[PDB]
């Protein structure tokens, strides 16, 4: 419509913030509908610019701050239905459920003593694993990339050698914003001429408390793993 | 047969196992399906449970039906007259008709085995592994692939002991080095001085033989991977020290034998 | 007439309904309820100047241009309507070829119609109207050979013209019995190129389809559909870029060979031009 | 045929208040209990239509109060074998006018005993039907 509203999400530092362009290229501060607040996850949405005019030929920035540490809603991965309403110069609108709400980001790296670790590794919520196998790179650059992407930790090296092969299994740990600790041992082949690694066939073993997020994390990482057309 | 075919003589079960022998002749076999289907279906009567395994076995089966059964089994096996024991017997038979052979089945089975599980597979494993060796199975790459992976996340240290020992001998006659290494590292990965230890011991037959790339590197590796933890330190040191002590070529010859 | 009876529990009901939105259809019962959703997931097309033709997955026409909320394109080029096996433009800004009675039979009817005015069956007299019998008609690679099914199996259809309706049993070659593909892919997972008989492959290339190959209007589009994902090529396999998204529903568009339009919310966007990217 | 390893009438508390190893070649009161344990614990009042343990026939029964064990070899058909087992419940029941109970068991053993020797004697079943007995006995 003249009124075209375009919007995307910007998550700028904790705060997932809503860029909205409602552009009302309308022929007037056309009447506007209705909007509703809610508890969200460890967030709650929390602002609406008050008016409801769709000012003529006019462009507007409508900001929604979201509250990023509260409102539990357990509708995982978000993907929760959201409403913009048809309630005034509007007969309809958008009701939307979100998608676009993923993990790789959330968790931060976190750390451990290795013996205890091992013991723990085994000990943890075993229940998820996903496989590493396939890419576009060596796990040097590739590993770094993935690491940065998820913002997460590989705890320690043994020099055995991530180079000549290595035939290295890398142990990774991370802790998030709402505090889950997640453990990995992924054991991986690694690039190098007619030696081995341009796939893996390494297994990524994922432990996160619910299997459902945990595996999903293994996936998420799987998405993360490579670089291709989303 | 028919007359018995529902526990008149709950006797009927035993017979199929041998007493009245079956391994069929070709049209003859097709005819057999119905009777086995009754037992297979009924799922009850200790006499029944046993019967199901022998009849099905003797007469043999299509792949497809197995599938239906795998689910059936999924519930059944735990106790359903205490199915597990008949089943272990059944299983022992399974390992035999396919002891790492129809590997696709072996894997399907493997997935399933682990899966349907309980725990009770382990016992079975003792047999299964043995079967695979008996063939001296050759879709190992795959077979092994399943084993390796699953076992990892199918646990039990005890299994590892056995398999280790076997593996210990086998090495580079079956190649696929990077993978195999890849595995091996993992096996060690686990704690236990003890768990760790096996990868080195298996290795001696292996190392000595070397494979599609190994001698140079074989020499490089023991260096690259090294450990403290005292007696664990010692294990690294000692193997080394032992290594230290003989011309590694000689070293290999004496020790290996 | 009683077609058939369908059984799926509930020995106790009192309502049935079909939407007056017609969106969905549903049946109500004591023990409970079911809703089922319809689609001819993915469904056939033709192009004539500044106009789109669709054949419904679900939903009627929507065969170009619009005016208020949603408009299913009702025209003399009835698209999403008929009982389609296959629809292909017979290029002209004035022609289409259409198979109806769809389905599996021995063979169906195709009545091929004129954009100037389609019909129940258009004129066999007219060659922008012709109808005959035949089960399906299908494109195949190296672009002028075609498949026609005019037996309930492999007839090859080959014509220089794409006002085409040609019948060719030679190239009989089963080892794939009548089913679905369109540059040959009875789930070949390849688009495989041929002439009008041969018992020796010219060649197959390993690439894949929506089970349709997208031509830039008529019959030469190296812009490719894939069922989920679609790939952009220039004519034939040259994988220019490869598209993927993950919503198992929508579309993105080419103007001609590889002009990439992507839809982006309440924003509609050019994925790319020259070295450019843009929101029109 | 010198075929009874033992016939035991067992409590279902794994106890045995009767055992006669008609025939035996393994021992220990303990091992007997142990052997007992594996199987009894396992069958736990539950029995089976048939059970084979050891390639050996186990015909065992349960009552409404008591667990009956016979151990024999799967090397001698059910129908007969059971028939003796059947004979055991039934006669005791009729004659006494009452079948086995824990109570019954507790008041007096002897009758069981009396019967038992008569029916079977070692690994050879001298008999398996009541009637003969019934007349024969008159205690």
């Amino acid at each position: 419509d003249p009124v075209y509203a375009e919007a995307y999400v910007h998550v700028n530092q904790y705060d997932i913030v809503l860029d909205v362009l409602v552009v009302n290229q309308t022929s007037d501060t056309l009447q506007n509908c209705t909007l509703e607040l809610a508890t969200l996850g460890d967030l709650k949405l929390v602002e609406k610019p008050s008016p409801l005019t769709l000012a003529p030929h006019d462009f507007a920035n409508i900001k929604a701050n979201v509250k990023v540490a509260s409102t539990e809603n357990g509708i995982i991965f978000g993907n929760i239905v959201y409403d913009v309403s048809g309630a005034a110069s509007d007969r309809n609108c958008v009701v939307l459920s979100d998608i676009h709400i993923d993990i790789m980001d959330y968790i931060q790296p976190a750390t451990c003593t290795d013996a205890e670790f091992r013991q723990m590794w085994a000990e943890f919520e075993w229940e998820n694993k996903v496989t590493v196998n396939t890419n576009m790179t060596d796990l040097n650059d590739y590993l770094q990339h993935i690491l940065k992407s998820t913002n997460m930790k590989c705890l320690t090296p043994e020099k055995a050698l991530s180079g000549y092969c290595g035939f290295m299994a890398a142990n990774l740990y991370a802790r998030s914003i709402f505090g889950e600790d997640a453990l990995a041992n992924v054991s991986i082949e690694k690039p190098v001429h007619q030696g081995p690694d341009a796939a893996v066939t390494g297994h990524i073993r994922i432990r996160a408390k619910s299997q459902g997020m945990a595996l999903s994390l293994g996936d998420k990482i799987n998405l993360s793993q490579k670089k291709t057309s989303l | 047969q028919l007359f018995c075919s529902s526990p008149k003589a709950a006797l009927r079960y035993a017979a199929v196992r041998t007493l009245n022998k079956v391994a069929m002749k070709h049209p003859s076999a097709v005819t057999a399906c119905n009777l086995d289907l009754e037992n297979l279906v009924t799922d009850s009567n200790r006499s029944i449970a046993t019967l199901a395994i022998t009849t099905l076995l003797k007469t043999g089966s299509e792949s497809s039906i197995d599938r239906l059964m795998k689910q059936i089994s999924s519930f059944m096996s735990e106790i359903s007259d205490e199915f597990k024991v008949v089943v272990v017997q059944a299983i022992s038979a399974l390992c035999q008709k396919y002891p790492r052979k129809h590997a696709v089945l072996m894997n399907f089975l493997f997935t399933m085995l682990r899966e349907e599980g309980g725990f009770e597979y382990k016992r079975a494993i003792v047999d299964c592994i043995i079967s695979i060796i008996e063939e001296n199975s050759e879709s190992k790459e795959t077979g092994l692939s399943h084993l390796c992976e699953f076992i990892e996340d199918c646990e039990f240290t005890v299994l590892a002991t056995r398999i280790l020992h076997l593996l210990g001998q086998e090495g580079p006659k079956t190649n696929n080095p990077s993978k195999y290494i890849r595995f091996i590292y993992n096996r060690v990965v686990l704690e236990h001085e003890e768990v760790r230890a096996g990868a080195v011991s298996a290795l001696a037959k292996f190392g000595a033989q070397n494979e599609e790339m190994l001698p140079s590197i074989l020499v490089l590796l023991k260096r690259c991977v090294m450990d403290d933890d005292n007696e664990v330190r010692d294990r690294a040191t000692f193997y080394l020290n032992v290594l230290e002590q003989k011309q590694k070529a000689l070293n290999a010859g004496y020790i290996l034998n | 007439t009683g077609v058939q009876t369908f059984r799926r529990d509930h020995d106790r009901f009192w309502v049935l309904a079909a939407h007056p939105n017609l969106n969905l259809f549903a049946a109500g019962h004591d023990g409970g309820m079911i809703v089922f959703k319809l689609e001819r997931e993915r469904p056939a097309y033709a192009v004539h100047g500044n106009m789109l033709h669709y054949v419904k997955d679900r939903f009627l026409r929507q065969l170009d241009f619009n005016s208020s909320k949603d408009v299913a394109v009702m025209q003399l080029r009835s698209g999403s309507k008929f009982p389609v096996f296959n629809m292909s433009y017979n290029p002209a800004e004035n022609a289409v070829l259409l198979c109806t009675r769809a389905s599996n039979l021995e063979n169906s009817t195709y009545d091929l119609y004129t954009i100037p005015k389609d019909a129940d069956s258009q004129n066999p007299d007219a060659p922008e109207g012709k109808r005959s019998s035949g089960l399906t008609a299908v494109w195949v690679a190296r672009n002028r050979f075609a498949v026609l099914d005019r037996m309930h199996s492999l007839l090859i259809k080959n014509l220089k013209n794409e006002i085409t309706k040609k019948i060719q049993v030679p190239n009989c070659d089963e080892i794939f019995y009548a089913g679905t593909g369109n540059l040959l892919l009875r789930d070949a997972d390849s688009i495989t190129l041929f002439d009008v008989q041969q018992k020796r492959t010219l060649a197959s290339v390993k690439i894949s389809k929506v089970k349709y190959v997208i031509w830039s209007a008529d019959m030469s589009h190296v812009a490719l559909l894939a069922k989920h994902a679609i790939v952009i090529c220039n004519r034939k396999l040259d994988a220019l870029c490869n598209i993927h998204e993950n919503i198992r529903v929508k579309s993105g568009a080419w103007d001609e060979s590889g002009v990439f339009i992507y839809t982006t919310s309440n924003h509609i966007k050019y994925a790319v031009t020259t070295g450019d990217h843009g929101i029109i | 045929l010198y075929t009874v390893k033992a016939i035991l009438i067992l409590d279902n508390d794994g106890d045995r208040l009767f055992a006669k190893y008609y025939d035996d070649t393994y021992p220990s009161v303990k091992e007997q209990k142990a052997f007992e344990k594996n199987i009894f614990n396992k069958t736990h009042r539950t029995d089976s239509e048939i059970a084979l343990l050891e390639g050996l026939t186990v015909v065992y029964k349960s009552s409404i109060d008591l667990y009956f064990y016979v151990i024999g070899s799967s090397y001698e058909n059910e129908l007969m074998l059971m028939a003796v087992l059947n004979c055991l419940f039934d006669s005791l029941s009729q004659m006494l006018r009452k079948n086995v109970e824990k109570r019954a068991l507790l008041e007096n053993m002897e009758g069981l005993f009396l019967a038992v020797d008569e029916i079977v004697d070692g690994g050879v079943i001298l008999e398996s039907d009541p009637q003969q007995v019934v007349h024969r006995v008159a205690l």
